[PDB]
């Protein structure tokens, strides 16, 4: 018939991008190795501290 | 007087949805093609396909 027409919702959306969250993967990943290191050797520098 | 006529308006779809996977309505004109249980031929555009 003699139409107008409404409106309709195109599904959803999300804000993500794959290549910002790859650079925060390589990041992470050197970040906890360092940081686990570093704080096992102060555990023995408190050994030797006294 | 005598009656002699039938004659059909063809403006589009009062629109609706439903998000079934089988309704099918054609915006603009065009016509779908349908077999019987003898393969006669008939056109419709009623799309509520099962």
């Amino acid at each position: 018939g003699w139409i107008g027409n409404g409106v309709y919702v195109s599904g959803v959306q999300r804000e993500y991008d794959a290549f910002i969250t790859n650079q925060l993967r390589g990041a992470q990943n050197q970040s906890s190795g360092l940081t686990t290191r570093y704080e096992q050797m102060s555990k023995i520098d408190n050994l030797l501290a006294d | 007087v005598k009656v002699a006529g039938i004659t059909q308006d063809f403006t589009d779809g009062t629109t609706t949805n439903t998000g079934r996977g089988l309704d099918v309505a054609i915006s603009q004109n065009g016509f779908f093609r349908l077999v019987d249980s003898n393969g006669s031929v008939f056109y419709s555009r009623n799309g509520q396909f099962k």
